[PDB]
């Protein structure tokens, strides 16, 4: 599960 | 052409107007135009997504 980037 | 995506991990929303899927889910594309938050509808809910997270479907 790929990190969620910047919001 | 209605695009489609779907789930590939699931998502819990970490900020309000995010969309929450679980892996196997089918997205409905709603806006695709930025590469990294896309917009789509689940059922009743619509929210934005990371991309990342999802690949095509129809």
């Amino acid at each position: 599960p790929p990190p969620v980037g910047p919001r | 052409e209605t695009k489609f995506v779907q789930a590939l991990f699931d998502f819990n929303p970490q900020e309000s107007g995010e969309l929450a899927f679980k892996r196997g889910d089918v997205i409905t594309l709603i806006n695709k135009d930025d590469p990294n938050w896309w917009e789509g509808q689940l059922n009743n809910r619509r929210g934005i997504f990371p991309s990342n997270y999802v690949c095509p479907y129809n």
